[PDB]
């Protein structure tokens, strides 16, 4: 629609059920340049108030141990020192 | 010749942002020495695949800016500001070599630098606000709260499109009354004017002290703003305001914050109710409906447990207080431990299996862990037979959905089950039938091909295959099974009577190739200018393994779609012959785009040639548009020029049409809703804008609320009379509406504010339709205007399963016994209460007709025996009857087919089959019906069709050898426009478009009858028989319904002592009747109608008055329509015959037979389910029908027609092909 | 008090039974895993003994709704059951479900998400071949396995009185 | 047949048809390069 934007709200309508079986999702990615596999886990998450953590259960072939078992990552931002070099 | 296009950002500011960047579509080289091309195309392909706008270089600029509030506190980087974007057009001759790049962009002297042709397309800009103030920021707040958004809408240039037709003053006021203002541009140049704005999205936010929250909503500030009644924690919102005062809203439940108790703006409630995790389980609502409360019962009222197990969830009652209750079954994939197994493992093994996690904390099958098991040789053997005694199913759901509400004491269930695959595709869906007979499933999931008889019966639909890249590969055609439960796909495949297409698609994901059950298939090619699309009979020579048309008619005959460098189409190109072992033309349509990339214009082939040698020749259609793509202004060849503004919220404002009627639109302000309130017109001759339609609208008192009527248009005043809405279902559907007429001297002109006036312009005769409804909104009972009442009902599917009729003052006639339709849901068998059976046939692998049979079970006599004879693609080539034919044919006991030929574009060449031995030539004048009593023959015909290369019939050949029958129809074609009349008008083609209105309505119907055409293109008038200025003209004239429909039609002649006038008029579900001789009334008949004309309409005729001394009353008219809804058998009520009539493929009558005369007087609905008129016309909604001439009476609007030629009739295959309302939708 | 919503991790001070839902509020130690271990890279030691069980999301219900009394506390309305393959030479993770939980008590559940990794099993697989290639590669001999010139396999280097060999 | 060329510069006329069927020839460089061809007369006779 013309003149029109997509920031309106409009209906307070409710939902609709059945349809086909969706459940838990899986992001197996399609990496490039990396060569790696990795998979990605969302986590049941409000949006809340439409401001929430942003959460996923991240594979990734050889990231190493850690508190989701080998190979997974919490992705929790931090900053770091670095310990590279 | 591939094709090539290119993204440059020419400059990026500090912070990445764009702001300048390229777009770049390069031309088509020319042609090549060497095609490489795959040669299975048709020739003269390639060369008609080069055209100008290919060799194009398209350079789209677009410039922008955008605000970055940083400081050491804040950093809010990358909000638009504005947008500028322009096109340059250049030749193929100013591409340099090796292409373009930036260096080459950002040279002093590039194609983009400056003091060049910059055409400009659009602007945009965002303002921004604070929360506090209603003027635009200068810059935005930390928070980017946005105020509106500014669009360019038009230039100075783009009002040359309302080519004049308005004061220069006019339109400048008239633009700014749309809400369109004058402004700069945002990135303006050296040279340049305002331009025409429109601002939209307006919102009012609220404070820091909240969440900063919209509070206030609306499209433009022409119209009101919706309030946003945000929760305690500004979460959700829970209710709604608008101008009107009609208020929504809703209870959420918390563990989700989704809604769950909704109130509607009438006292209606809607209730659903989730599991954890969220899904919907049920569904109730309730309310009132006319001053009292119905529906469901509300929770605390009907308590209800859904069902858990899903064939436990099958096996219901009918009294579920609830609707369309969901139960979900996503684990039936998994194997699970069925109570034997488990015991015996439940000693020891289970442990093991346990810790291994085969066996999961609900009794589960873990897949992986299981087949590891299997792998490491530790799996115990006791557990296979879970796997195989149990077959798993398709994770699934069921939906129980009830017809009615929890106090009626009928509520069949309708049971849906869908099964999806893991990727969240449904894989199939099925829904309970009537008993019959059904495929079996067996124990392992195994088809059974051969039916048998059950109570327990699903319509298996839409059952597809995937190839892991959702793209759907088989689809198998529609069954029915004696289960619910998933049948397997292995199994299935094998079957082969489990007919199924296949979906070839290449690396893109298109689909190339579609094999359908038949072996029969579509191909399309595919090349970076073109489309080659193939049918199945274009492809039949290759599926050879000749009952047909010769394949060698379509071999090398595609469409052929050329495209631009932009991705348009261009050119469509059709290839054509009429000979099996012809040279295939080519007939090309071409189309133009302008700037923006909008059709600028299109041209017929006939019409192309002829504009290359004569200049002065326009296109067929012209548009003219917006810089939002909004047309302004179309003109076409076939159906005038007409200019059309509308405001800033999208609604027309004002319109003028071809003839010069000057529309405009009255709508609400801003403090409401902004609805349309009335319209008005005037035409060249007057002065005053005379309002033809008004409407009062509903506000949200509790009269209102209680017949659910808030905000509804409750009065609609319009052209023929005044619809009122009195009540409104719990469901939203029409429960009580009434209606009067317009005396037939006052013109709609609803002048004024009091109603009290309006009145005095309509007769009193007022006339009320009442419905009952159920809960999913089928219609249960209709009493039309006159009381008599239609009892409908449905069978567990949801399907009409029977019909009765009670007529005023008398008891229920059944009209319908019993109903069964197919897997696809066709009707497959209907028997009618006079004791006559109709039973389809239909292909299985196409699912379409095959054939139709009529006969009495009583003394098992066929009446009517149909088989559809298709070509690979649908277009019938031969109609057979093979029953004996009836009691009007004198010794005569056999009727050869239908046989029919079609051309390369599937355009009837020829068509045969029996007439009336004595029907003579077809014109508008219809014969009389033959009576048994007669002694008359039938006998064959053929007719030839020749077409011009705009499609247009030119000549009809008739020929009956028999009689020497030998009628030639000629048809004069307009050498400018596709205007078309019989040479009986005119001869001279120059002469045709003289004999059409501005817009393109036919002046003269047959020589000598003038045609009265309102400003609305409805036909008014229409004169029949023209006389002196002493006794009046014989004419007919009719009266339109605000959506078109035609109302009431006036039949008036004006002989001395014979002008009768028949008065008809036109009530859901009744034809009311009233015919006056020159004195008084003759006759009163109510026409009662019984389903869908075109779909074996019964009708009834009561009379109040006039009865024919022949006739009983309460007479029932039973119909037996064809293919396409013609009525070609009429029977009585005892099923004994009435009526036959046979037609050309155009609608003329080719054979009439009647049992008496007064009978014949009453069959109305005689062509592809239409009325014929007295004129010969046949009416069609929204146009009238030449059957005679196998033409429309008037153009179609502008854009409802996909084709150019808007006076043609359907696609010229009228065997096959019905178009309702005359305004065949457009595919889009 | 203070928030409407909670994402919660559960390192083993919970219940994870399918019978009931968790609290938001809850007593008890968490447990440690098998396949414990240490990070050196910041100059100190720092162990992960524990690994998380389950994650569960909770509302605060009071607060959102109305009509709620007692302040019982944050209600779930949704967990993942994490389930472990866990030995101390490695814990992966081998099933992910949904699970959701009925004001009743009762149990919904969503087809969980099952994972393998490989295996080593050295007890199994042992196979033994000669090798023909690496003639005359002498332990005891100017000889040694390395990459050169960048590639990823070691070739065979031998270094005579006065040249290099290498067999790539 | 478009551009009389007493009254258009027939280099001029014809620069932007050479440029066209030419290797992208800029309007300068096929006026010269007819120019060229002009004085040349590259031909059996006079053919400019």
């Amino acid at each position: 629609m013309q003149n029109s934007q997509d920031f309106s709200i409009t209906e307070l309508s409710l939902p609709k059920g059945g349809g086909a079986i969706t459940g838990m999702g899986e992001a197996l990615t399609p990496t490039g340049p990396d060569g790696m596999a990795a998979l990605s886990l969302p986590l049941p998450i409000s949006a809340g108030r439409g401001y929430a953590p942003a959460f996923t259960l991240n594979y990734n072939s050889g990231a190493g141990n850690s508190p989701f078992g080998l190979g997974w990552d919490c992705n929790v931002m931090t900053i770091r020192r670095r310990t590279h070099f | 010749d591939p094709q090539c296009s290119q993204n440059i950002t020419l400059s990026s500011d500090r912070f990445g942002q764009p702001l300048k960047q390229l777009s770049v579509q390069y031309p088509r080289r020319q042609q090549p020495a060497i095609n490489l091309y795959p040669d299975t195309l048709p020739d003269k392909l390639l060369a008609n695949s080069y055209d100008d706008q290919q060799r194009q270089l398209r350079l789209t600029y677009q410039q922008s800016s955008w605000h970055h509030l940083t400081n050491n506190t804040v950093r809010v980087l990358g909000l638009p500001d504005s947008t500028r974007s322009d096109i340059f057009t250049y030749g193929a001759e100013n591409v340099p070599a090796g292409g373009l790049n930036l260096e080459l962009l950002s040279d002093k002297n590039s194609l983009i630098a400056d003091d060049k042709p910059r055409e400009y397309l659009g602007q945009q800009k965002t303002a921004y606000t604070d929360g506090q103030n209603t003027t635009p920021l200068q810059t935005p707040t930390r928070q980017a709260l946005i105020a509106f958004t500014e669009t360019t809408v038009f230039n100075q240039s783009t009002l040359s499109a309302f080519n004049g037709s308005i004061p220069s003053d006019k339109l400048s006021t008239t633009l700014e009354q749309a809400g369109y203002q004058q402004t700069n541009y945002l990135f303006p140049r050296t040279g340049e004017d305002k331009v025409w704005v429109a601002h939209h999205g307006y919102t009012d936010y609220g404070t820091a002290a909240q969440f900063w929250r919209p509070q206030k909503q609306s499209n433009t500030q022409l119209t009101g703003k919706i309030t946003l009644i945000w929760d305690a924690n500004y979460c959700v919102v829970v209710q709604t305001r608008d101008a009107a005062g009609l208020t929504t809203s809703a209870k959420y439940d918390w563990r989700f914050l989704t809604p769950v108790q909704l109130t509607d703006i009438n006292d209606n409630q809607h209730l659903i109710t989730l599991d954890a995790l969220g899904r919907p389980i049920t569904l109730r609502f309730w309310g009132t409906e006319n001053g009292k409360m119905t529906g469901y019962s509300s929770p605390e009222k009907a308590s209800f447990s859904p069902p858990s197990d899903v064939n436990a969830a099958i096996e219901l009652k009918k009294p579920l207080p609830v609707a369309q209750c969901q139960v979900y079954a996503p684990e039936s994939w998994m194997p699970v431990l069925s109570q034997k197994t488990f015991n015996r493992l439940a000693e020891q093994d289970w442990q093991k299996l346990y810790n291994a996690r085969i066996i999961t904390e609900d009794g589960r099958i873990c897949t992986l862990a299981y087949r590891r098991w299997v792998q490491s040789q530790k799996a115990i053997p006791q557990l296979i037979s879970l796997l195989n005694n149990g077959p798993r199913l398709p994770p699934h759901s069921l939906t129980l959905t009830t017809d009615r509400y929890d106090h009626d004491p009928e509520q069949q269930i309708r049971q849906q089950v869908v099964f999806s695959d893991g990727f969240g595709r449904l894989l199939q869906a099925a829904a309970r039938h009537e008993a019959g007979m059904a495929r079996q499933r067996n124990e392992d999931g195994s088809l059974i091909i051969n039916v048998q008889h059950t109570e327990n019966r699903w319509a298996v639909t839409g059952r597809t295959e995937y190839d892991n890249k959702g793209q759907p590969i088989r689809t198998y055609q529609p069954y029915f099974l004696n289960d619910w439960r998933y049948v397997s796909n292995d199994s299935a495949r094998q079957e082969k009577e489990a007919y199924a297409d296949t979906h070839v698609y290449d690396p893109i994901g298109r689909e190339i190739k579609v094999i359908t059950a038949k072996g029969w298939f579509r191909r399309t090619l595919f090349t970076p200018w073109f489309t080659v699309n193939e049918d199945e009979n274009d492809t039949a020579a290759e599926v050879k393994k000749m009952k047909n048309i010769d394949p060698k008619l379509y071999q090398k005959t595609p469409t052929v779609s050329v495209y631009d460098n932009r991705g348009l189409i261009i050119r469509n190109i059709d290839f054509h012959r009429t000979t099996a072992n012809g040279d295939p033309d080519t007939r090309i349509t071409r189309h133009q785009y302008d700037i923006h990339g909008h059709l600028n214009q299109s041209i017929d082939p006939r019409l192309y040639e002829a504009k290359q040698t004569n200049n002065t020749i326009k296109p067929n259609f012209l548009w003219q548009y917006d810089l939002t793509g909004n047309p302004l202004c179309t003109e076409s060849i076939d159906a005038g020029r007409t200019v059309t503004l509308n405001d800033i919220e999208g609604r027309p404002l004002l319109t003028v049409t071809a003839t010069g009627v000057i529309q405009t639109r009255q709508y609400e302000t801003s403090s409401l809703p902004g609805r349309l309130l009335s319209v008005a017109e005037q035409t060249p001759e007057e002065k005053t804008s005379r309002i033809t339609e008004r409407l009062i609208w509903a506000g949200n008192t509790e009269a209102e609320k209680d017949h659910n009527l808030a905000g509804q248009c409750v009065r609609h005043y319009d052209t023929a009379g005044v619809t009122r809405l009195e009540s409104l279902s719990l469901t939203g559907t029409v429960l009580s509406q009434s209606s009067q007429l317009l005396i037939d001297t006052q013109e709609a002109n609803w002048t004024g504010d009091n109603e009290t006036v309006w009145q005095n312009m309509l007769a009193d005769d007022i006339y009320t339709t009442l419905s009952t409804f159920d809960a999913t909104g089928a219609l249960l009972t209709q009493t039309d205007a006159k009381g008599n009442i239609q009892r409908l009902a449905y069978d567990v599917a949801g399907q009409l399963n029977g019909s009765w009729l009670t007529l005023k003052g008398q008891t229920e006639q059944v009209i319908i016994k019993s109903l069964t339709y197919s897997a696809a849901g066709q009707k497959l068998r209907e028997e009618h209460g006079n004791d006559v059976i109709t039973e389809y046939s239909y292909e299985p692998e196409t699912q379409r007709l095959i054939g139709i049979k009529t006969r009495r079970p009583s003394d098992t006599k066929v009446l009517q025996d149909l088989r559809y004879e298709y070509d690979p693609v649908g277009n019938v080539i031969s109609i057979r009857n093979d029953a004996e034919a009836t009691r009007f044919w004198h010794n005569q006991k056999v009727m050869p087919e239908n046989t029919y030929t079609y051309d390369s574009l599937y355009q009837l060449i020829s068509a045969t089959g029996r007439e009336m031995a004595n029907i003579g030539q077809q014109s508008h004048q219809f014969p009389s019906p033959a009576l048994p009593s007669d002694n008359n023959t039938y006998t064959n015909y053929t007719r030839t069709y020749t077409y011009d290369r705009g499609g247009n019939l030119t000549k009809i050949q008739h020929s009956s050898p028999a009689t020497q029958n030998n009628y030639t129809t000629n048809i004069t074609v307009s050498n400018r426009s596709n205007r078309a009349v019989l040479s009986t008008l005119t001869e001279d083609p120059a002469q045709v478009d003289a004999l059409f209105d501005a817009g393109g309505h036919q002046n003269t119907l047959i020589s000598g009858q003038n045609l009265n055409w309102n400003t609305r293109g409805e036909l008014q008038q229409v004169t029949l028989v023209k006389r002196d200025k002493g006794a009046n003209d014989d004419r007919e004239w009719y009266r339109y319904s605000g959506d078109g429909r035609r109302m009431l039609k006036i039949n008036e002649q004006q002989a001395s002592n014979n002008a009768q006038t028949q008065r008809v008029t036109y009530l859901p579900n009744l034809e009311l009747r009233l015919t006056q001789n020159s004195t008084a009334t003759t006759e009163d008949l109510q026409v009662i109608t019984v389903g869908e004309a075109g779909r074996a309409q019964v009708r009834v005729l009561h009379w109040e008055s006039g009865k024919p001394e022949d006739i009983d009353n309460n007479q029932l008219r039973y119909s037996y329509d064809n293919l396409i809804g013609s009525s070609q058998l009429e029977l009585d009520s005892e099923g004994q015959i009435i009526s036959e009539e046979e037609y050309y493929p155009y609608g003329g009558t080719a054979l009439w037979a009647a049992r008496n005369q007064t009978e014949a007087s009453y069959k109305t609905i005689r062509y592809s389910g239409k009325e014929r008129d007295a004129t010969g016309l046949y009416y069609y909604g929204y146009r009238y029908y030449q059957p005679w001439i196998g033409r429309w009476l008037s153009s179609a609007p502008a854009g409802t027609i996909d084709g150019l030629n808007l006076y043609r009739m359907v696609r010229n295959n009228p065997v096959t092909l019905l178009d309702p309302d005359g305004l065949m939708p457009t595919i889009a | 008090a203070d928030w409407l919503f909670y994402l919660v991790f559960d390192y083993g001070e919970r219940s994870n039974n399918l019978k009931t839902p968790p609290a938001f509020s809850t007593t008890g130690s968490w447990l440690c895993r098998q396949d414990r271990f240490s990070r050196y890279e910041y100059g100190f030691e720092i162990r992960t003994r524990r690994l998380c069980r389950q994650v569960l999301m909770y509302h605060h219900l009071q607060a959102l709704d109305s009509k709620i009394t007692e302040h019982n506390g944050p209600t779930l309305v949704s967990r993942l059951i994490l389930n472990y393959d866990e030995s101390a030479i490695a814990s992966t993770l081998v099933f992910v479900r949904r699970v959701g939980h009925e004001q009743d008590g009762n149990v919904v559940t969503l087809p969980p998400l099952e994972l393998a990794y490989q295996d080593f099993s050295p007890r199994h697989h042992a196979h033994w071949q000669p090798m023909d290639v690496l003639a005359n590669f002498n332990a005891i001999q100017r000889w040694q396995l390395v990459d050169l010139k960048g590639e990823g396999l070691p070739g065979l280097l031998y270094q005579d009185k006065g040249a290099w060999w290498y067999r790539s | 047949q478009g551009f009389d060329k007493d009254k258009a510069d027939l280099l001029h006329v014809m620069a932007p048809y050479i440029a066209a069927t030419l290797q992208l020839s800029s309007e300068n460089v096929a006026h010269s390069v007819l120019l060229w061809a002009d004085k040349l007369q590259p031909g059996d006779g006079a053919m400019t």
